Formats: structure tokens, C-alpha cells, sequence
RNA sequence: CUCGAUGUCGGCUCGUCGCAUCCUGGGGCUGGAGCAGGUCCCAAGGGUUGGGCUGUUCGCCCAUUAAAGCGGCACGCGAGC
RNA sequence: ACCGCUGAAAGCAUCUAAGCGGGAAACCUUCUCCAAGAUCAGGUUUCUCACCCACUUGGUGGGAUAAGGCCCCCCGCAGA
């Protein structure tokens, strides 16, 4: 995961889901899978 | 009992019992009569207040005591401030015969 | 004058808390209530009037589930380091009883008549206290009025 | 405060009945009577019941 | 159950094993004169039993000890200790006026063995703690062996607890574990340990059989 | 449009509001559930089951979509089965079932015997393709993702474990 | 604040705490083939050496080392040197 | 931290909302040591138990001792 506290989606996959707490982003393909705080 | 009203204070006495009641104007001898607030049988009490206007409470000045010596001295600080005085409230005793 | 605390002037009674579904904050307020002897109008602030009063079922007595796991009592030890943080979860799973005790002791005022008056309060996580030599009367708790 | 809720009635609503019901007594000697009397206490909470208004509005 | 046993130290041994090295061996007598009275985990919640060891006449003994010998129907020990047990009673491991030998521990069988250490005496920080104390020449006036300093000035204008400072050392109770018995003299008593046991010769010392194997 | 379906069930052997509590038997073991308590599941009269509860506050959607899944789970779970098709995929991998039980070994020493929980079967059908069953979904897929999560996803050659694939990645290689 | 005195640097001795982790522990990503490597997340329990030049912290270097932390406490510590 | 299963809202997809599982030298345990002044002052067991005076009978003081311990003395690889 690359932790940065701005999250946004990086393709035109990415998922803003929210999970317990942080909220992290999914694009299914872990190349970032990238989320916040 | 009764709920005597004096002095801006209230007591709670029945007949026959002293009172340290303020400096009533008065000698010894001669009665005087109190208003009450509350005046009570047990189980009869009296509440409503034009029932209570016409209980009064009455006994017998006497004694016209002191209070005790109520020494005051005032004293802030380094401010270098001392003022003592003392004070003996007047007072009077009071019997209860209503 | 008053005439309520004297010599051999005050009552003890009992009472039985069942702390069954109660939550923490009411439950050690109706006891610590019931411990002082406020619920009693012949009170005073120098004296220990106030009933022995027992809280039962403390095993399963309510709190935020959200709390169970993050709540701490800490309790230092003097020792460098030495804090001693737990949180209610795992020490209820150990002594509930030390848990409802701790907050009913925190409500009470803090002066030596608090020792005096926390000596009188049982905690048992069962339902069967051992307590029974007496008649103790269940109180359970009422809000009041207005 | 301890008798007024001995006798289901919170303190604030005794003095409300007690100040509309008019007993001009103070928390002194209400208190004394409190003690010695349940009884006289007890009718001085009906008193204070039977004066207060209706409602949390007025 | 962990089979344990008292008995005293008489001194330490080298003894040549079978591969032809050396045993700085410790001899412990935990002779056959161990009895039991036992802890039930029920009126008490131990799980536990009593082991006695010793030997002292009646006189010498006060009412109370010997009542309790005569209640467990054995006669006096200058000692009387007590080992835990388990989670279980069990009802058929031992017996009160049981008898014990240092025979269970089987010559290869590892103990840990406890007792109080040789006290080293009202012992200063070095040795006591190990404190490289401060220099011999140079220039130091007073302060060789001296503790040097306890903490900081303002915040903690306090010594925090539990500073290393001097202090009666010794005799604390010490376990010392893992001790690999060479061998077992059941025909007069002795128990041989290969290592070093704490305590003065001819103290009471509690071989216990190991928890880490 | 999340409510609508209410479960049927093709046994119909035991499916009825026990206490809010819901069980079923049949061809295969039994299971019980602790739903919410704001949620409302019925009977139909026919046989079938039901699920709704008239407090629409976003808390009776939530459990809306899981209960109903949940009971579903229940139901054609024990009915119908509950299995999942895993394939190995690399090298060196051939199966003993021991007592009933797997032994796996790829890549290194010391074949790891995957414990034998209560309520699960482990199936095979090749060196390189086995298979796992129960009754409980949640408990088949935590047991097969025990099976994964075994030597971790590596793109350069691929030794997966897989759930008959389901699209590995690939490598950057050299 | 302290001037009718709060003894200043470095070293020593003794610490102690923080996490902004040098190592050891678990991880995610990697433009990560393997070795590794680089970056981010969690993690303070231990550990974090010896010397040469310098009053020197600062450094530079030698030989290592698992690694040879960065700080706080009157730039901790002189009624302890 | 991260990983994961079941799974909606939001007919999907999601480790999360209900649920469950993994998970580290860090936390409680496990171990070694102190420890009931833990005044919440514990427990198992054993031992001794009239024991004579005076009052205001009594309690209340005294005295006598039980069991026990201490002080003396001979010591210690225990110790200022």
C-alpha cells in the first residue's frame, strides 16, 4: 500500500470503498492499492 | 407546632420553648405575638395562608441576651491592611405559649 | 439546630442491586447514592449513615461494546515506565467486580469518610451472594419525576 | 431533596408547590420537619403536588 | 504432576562422564526421608503437597509443628516446604505419610533447582549491580566504586523507584534451571547435578523437575 | 429492488422461526443462525420462508441484503451443496489423504498436514486439482483461503493455489 | 522567574523516557527473475562495540558489526566525579 | 499493519455495517523473583483455653499464666 493522506483513484478502476477507519481504494490490481492516513 | 415567623428568620416551636429571637422591641413582662408561617397538629397541618393569618404565635419577652463576641479582623496582605472590630448581636429570649 | 447524626442515631439497612442488564454510569450512581446515604434524609456530609449495598449479576452488567475494547484503566506503579494500561474488556473477563467497584469508588467523594463508606459495598459477578445472613431487600433503580 | 424523592416528588417541584401553594416556610425549618415529621413533611408534598400546574409548558 | 523433591547441598564434585569430560557436578542430598501431607485443591485450591525434610528430636520442635506431624502421622522435620502440583488433584499420586527418594529423577532427567542464595553481605552498587564504577587515577578524588549519579535536576527533581543503589544483597531465593542430574545415588542418598546449585553448603534446597525439557 | 426474494427451499424439512433462530436438515448436517433482532423472517404457507421488517432507517437495508444472504446461505447450503474447485497450479504436488485429510507440499521441506476441522471435506481429483465442501459457506471459504494464502501470489512463474484460477497475475520477469 | 548567586562546555558514572526504527519481528508496493535491492505501513522488547586525530559535540578515518539509532530530561547527570 | 472468508446497503464489487479467521521480538498470559500494612489486612492446619483479686454484680482495670515468642549466653560460609 502507498499510505498518503489524500487518497484519490489513480485509474479507471479504482474503488473509494471505506473500511474500518481508513479509507483505502481498491483498483483490484495492486500497483498502488493505495489509502489514507 | 408552629412555625414562628420573627426577625426575617423562622423557628420551629410548640408551646413553651425558648427562641434566641432578634431584638425585638420589648420589656420583660409584657407578651408580644408572632406571625407563622406553618403551624402543625401531627396529621392537622395548617397551610393555606389565610388559615395561618389568623394562628398567631405569642409568648413572653425576656432576658434581652448578647450575642457573642464576634471578633472581626480583616487583614488582605502585603497590601499592609488590618481592620479589627468586633461585634455583640443583640438579641432576646423568647418563651412560646400558643 | 439538626437532630438527624448522632451517637447510635442511624439505620442500617441492606440492599441488593441486581446489576442484570444495567449500564456502568447508573449503576454505580445508584450506589454510591445508596453507600453515602443520600437516598436517606437523615443525612449528613461528617457522618456514615447509608446501607450496606450489594451488586449482583456484575458479570454481565452493560457497557458499550465499543468500549469493551477501547476503554484502559491505567494504574502506574510508581516505577519508571510501570503503566500498567488495561483495558475493561480483558478486565472484565477477569474481575468485573473490580470494574463496578472501581466506579462506584470514583463516584464517591475523596476524604477518608469515602473508605469508611466503601467498606460497606459488596460485588459479587454471580447471582448468589454469600451475603444472605441478613435480609437483604432489592432496590432497583427509579427515575423520578418532573 | 432526600425526603421530597422519599416521597416521589423532586426537589424542584416541591419548592414550585411549595411557593405556589404559598407555606411561607424556609429550607431551615422545612428540613427540621422534614426530620422529626414524615408526617408533616408528607402533607407539605401533597400540598406542593397539589400546586403545580399541569405540564412542562405554562 | 511435576515430580519435585527437597534436600540439602553437601558440596560440589568434578565427575568424569562417559564421553570422557569433566562434570563440575553439585552433590545435593535429596535422600529417601522426604513424606507428604497434602494440599487438596478444593478445601484450599492449591493442588499442592507438602514435603517434609529433616531430622530433629521431639524437644526441639514447638506444639503447633508437631501437632501437624501427628496429625498427618509423621514424625517431625526440621524442614517442611510445600511444591505445587496442577490444575488436578488426582486422588492417587500420593498419600499423606507418603514417602519420596530422589529416585524418580532418572539420571538425565533435567531439574530446577531452588534456594536461597549465599548472602553477599550489605553489598555496594558493584557488587551488587555491576556498576563499572568510575576511574582509578585519573584525577577522580573521591568517587571510585561510587555509584555516580541517580537521574536529572528539575523534572524528576526525584529519584525514580527501583534505582540501582546499595543495599543487603543475597539470600534472595534463586531457581537455577535446567540442571542435568549425572547420576543418582538411591543406596546413600545423594542426587549428582551437573552445574552449580545456589545456596550454602548444607542449606535446604528444592529439586524440581524441569518445565522446559 | 433489494427485496425481492423471499427463500424457498426444495426439502422443506426444517425451516421455521424457532425463536428468531432458523435451522435446517436434510441431505446434509444442520445449522443454526443469530440474526439482528430488528429483522422480521416469516414462513411462507406453502412452505417457503419470508424476510422483511416495515422500519426503513438504513440499518434495515444493511441487514436486509445480508440476512436474506445469510439464510440463503442456511438453506441451499445444506440442500445444496457448498464446495470449491481449487487447482494447483506449478510443480510438485500429489495428495494423501490421510485419515481424511490433506498433506500438501510444494517448494520446500517438511509436507504440511492442513488440519482436519469438524464440519468440512477435502476432495480431490488430480495431483495438480483438488476441492474442499461443508455445509457453512463463510466456513468453506475461510478453510479454502487457509489453502491459499499458501506460498504467496508471485507473478514470475505462477505456483497458485487457486480457486480454478480466477486470473492470477503475470510477471515482469528479466 | 532567578542578580542578598538558578555553577557554563566536553568526558566519566548512573540513568531514564519518546518514536521521528540503525538492527532484530511482521508486512504492502517494487521499473521486485534468484541474491538482493529501493520505497511506504505496523512495531520500543531487547540491542545499538572497539580505537586513531580533536577540549572538541561536529566530524574524517582504521577494524568491525546483526546494527554500529535520532532525540528528551537545567543542550539529564560537578551537595556524584 | 496487512491478509481473508460470509455479505449487504447500493439486484453488483467490496475484509465491514451484523458475523467469523489469520496475524509480530510490541500488550496480558508462560517462566524467575517480591508479595495479605492486598486496612479488601486471605486461606488450610495444629496448639493453649475457666484463671485468680478488687470494685460500680457486671463490664473494667489488675494480677497469674497456657501455647508461644523474646532478653541473657555459645555461635554462624547470617550479619553495620
Amino acid at each position: 500500500v502507498k499510505v498518503n493522506p489524500s487518497v484519490k483513484p489513480i485509474c479507471d478502476k479504482c474503488r473509494l470503498i471505506r473500511r474500518h477507519g481508513r479509507v483505502m481504494v481498491i483498483c483490484s490490481d495492486p500497483r498502488h492499492k493505495q489509502r489514507q492516513g | 407546632y408552629a412555625i414562628v415567623k420573627t426577625g426575617g428568620k423562622q423557628y420551629k416551636v410548640a408551646v413553651g420553648d425558648v427562641v434566641k429571637v432578634e431584638k425585638l422591641e420589648s420589656e420583660q413582662g409584657e407578651k408580644v405575638s408572632l406571625p407563622v408561617a406553618l403551624v402543625v397538629d401531627g396529621a392537622t397541618v395548617t397551610t393555606d395562608a389565610k388559615a395561618l393569618a389568623k394562628v398567631a404565635v405569642t409568648g413572653e419577652v425576656l432576658g434581652h441576651t448578647k450575642g457573642p463576641k464576634i471578633r472581626i479582623h480583616k487583614f488582605k496582605n502585603k497590601t499592609g491592611y488590618h481592620k479589627r472590630q468586633g461585634h455583640r448581636q443583640q438579641l432576646t429570649v423568647l418563651k412560646v405559649t400558643g | 439546630p439538626t437532630y438527624a447524626p448522632k451517637a447510635g442515631d442511624t439505620t442500617r439497612s441492606w440492599y441488593v442491586i441486581d446489576a442484570t442488564d444495567v449500564v456502568l454510569g447508573r449503576l454505580a450512581v445508584a450506589a454510591a447514592n445508596l453507600l453515602r446515604g443520600k437516598h436517606k434524609p437523615t443525612f449528613a456530609p461528617n457522618v456514615d449513615g447509608g446501607d450496606f449495598v450489594i451488586v449482583i449479576n456484575a458479570d454481565k452488567v452493560a457497557i458499550s461494546g465499543d468500549k469493551l475494547q477501547h476503554k484502559m484503566v491505567y494504574r502506574h506503579s510508581g516505577y519508571p515506565g510501570g503503566l500498567h494500561k488495561r483495558t475493561i474488556g480483558e478486565l472484565m473477563q477477569r474481575h468485573p467486580d473490580r470494574v463496578v467497584e472501581k466506579a462506584i469508588l470514583g463516584m464517591l467523594p475523596k476524604n477518608r469518610l469515602s473508605r469508611q463508606i466503601q467498606r460497606k459495598l459488596r460485588v459479587y459477578a454471580g447471582p448468589e451472594h454469600p451475603h444472605s445472613a441478613q435480609q437483604p431487600v432489592p432496590y432497583e433503580l427509579k427515575q423520578v419525576a418532573q | 431533596n432526600a425526603a421530597a424523592r422519599l416521597n416521589d416528588i423532586t426537589y424542584n417541584r416541591l419548592i414550585q408547590g411549595l411557593k405556589a401553594a404559598g407555606v411561607e416556610v424556609d429550607r431551615k425549618n422545612l428540613a427540621d420537619i422534614a426530620i422529626s415529621d414524615p408526617a408533616a413533611f408528607t402533607a407539605l408534598v401533597d400540598v406542593a403536588r397539589a400546586a403545580l400546574p399541569e405540564d412542562v409548558n405554562a | 504432576a511435576r515430580k519435585g523433591i527437597l534436600g540439602t547441598k553437601l558440596g560440589m564434585t568434578q565427575v568424569f562422564d562417559e564421553s570422557n569430560r569433566v562434570v563440575p557436578v553439585t552433590v545435593v542430598k535429596a535422600g529417601p526421608n522426604v513424606v507428604t501431607r497434602i494440599r487438596t485443591p478444593e478445601r484450599d485450591g492449591y493442588s499442592a503437597v507438602q514435603l517434609a525434610y529433616g531430622e530433629i528430636s521431639p524437644r526441639k520442635v514447638n506444639k503447633p509443628l508437631t501437632g501437624q506431624y501427628t496429625a498427618a502421622g509423621v514424625n517431625p522435620r526440621r524442614y517442611l516446604a510445600e511444591l505445587r502440583l496442577d490444575d488436578s488433584d488426582a486422588a492417587t499420586e500420593y498419600q499423606v505419610g507418603q514417602e519420596l527418594t530422589a529416585e524418580i529423577f532418572a539420571d538425565g532427567s533435567y531439574v530446577d533447582v531452588t534456594g536461597t542464595s549465599k548472602g553477599k553481605g550489605f553489598a555496594g552498587t558493584m557488587k551488587r549491580h555491576g556498576f563499572r564504577g568510575q576511574g582509578a587515577s585519573h584525577g577522580a578524588q573521591a568517587v571510585h566504586r561510587r555509584p555516580g549519579s541517580i537521574g536529572g535536576c528539575a523534572t524528576p527533581a526525584r529519584v525514580f523507584k527501583g534505582t540501582r543503589m546499595a543495599g543487603r544483597m543475597g539470600n534472595d531465593r534463586v531457581t537455577v534451571l535446567n540442571l542435568l542430574v549425572h547420576k543418582v545415588d538411591a543406596e546413600n542418598g545423594v542426587l549428582l547435578i551437573k552445574g552449580a546449585v545456589p545456596g550454602r553448603t548444607g542449606g535446604l534446597v528444592m529439586v524440581r523437575s524441569a518445565i522446559k525439557r | 429492488r433489494i427485496g425481492k426474494q423471499p427463500i424457498p427451499v426444495p426439502a422443506g424439512v426444517d425451516v421455521t422461526i424457532e425463536g428468531q433462530s432458523i435451522s435446517v436438515k436434510g441431505p446434509k448436517g444442520t445449522l443454526g443462525l443469530t440474526v439482528a433482532e430488528p429483522i422480521k423472517v416469516a414462513r411462507n404457507d406453502d412452505g417457503a420462508i419470508v424476510v422483511t421488517r416495515p422500519d426503513d432507517e438504513r440499518r434495515n437495508r444493511s441487514l436486509h441484503g445480508l440476512s436474506r444472504t445469510l439464510v440463503s446461505n442456511l438453506v441451499t447450503g445444506v440442500t445444496q451443496g457448498y464446495t470449491t474447485k481449487m487447482e494447483i497450479f506449478g510443480v510438485g504436488y500429489r495428495v494423501q489423504l490421510k485419515g481424511s485429510n490433506l498433506e500438501f507440499a510444494l517448494g520446500y521441506s517438511h509436507p504440511v498436514v492442513i488440519e482436519a476441522p469438524e464440519g468440512i471435506t477435502f476432495a480431490v481429483q488430480a495431483p495438480t486439482k483438488f476441492t474442499v465442501s461443508g455445509i457453512d459457506k463463510q466456513k468453506v471459504g475461510q478453510i479454502a483461503a487457509n489453502i491459499r494464502r499458501l506460498r504467496r501470489p508471485d507473478p514470475y512463474k505462477g505456483k497458485g493455489v487457486r480457486y480454478e484460477g480466477e486470473q492470477i497475475r503475470r510477471k515482469v520477469g528479466k
